[PDB]
């Protein structure tokens, strides 16, 4: 076990352990959802709970 | 699969493609209920229009 930067005196150090995503994130292929609406706006449940 | 439609309220677009497209390449049987179709019944000289 170890100090722990932070939890431990304050020697700011200067060389971490950073973990990264390895390639971007946010490459196209945005979700889509189709969507199928009643189709009688006259038989819709809505009872119960 | 002898598959039975009722509602056939939402099943997207997508999922029929499918079903009646696999009816075929699989022997599958859709049985449709809730359509209203008259019927005609001309004979082998007018075969279809």
């Amino acid at each position: 076990q170890v100090g722990i930067p932070k939890l431990e005196v304050d020697h700011i150090s200067f060389s971490n352990v950073v973990s990264m995503m390895t390639a971007n994130i946010r490459t196209g292929d945005d979700m889509a959802v189709e969507r199928v609406n009643p189709d009688d706006v006259r038989a819709i449940n809505i009872r119960n709970a | 699969v002898h598959m039975t439609i009722n509602e056939r309220a939402g099943m997207s677009k997508l999922v029929a493609d499918n079903i009646i497209a696999s009816v075929i390449k699989s022997n599958w049987v859709v049985d449709i209920l809730d359509i209203e179709y008259t019927a005609e019944v001309m004979t082998p000289s007018e075969g279809y229009t």
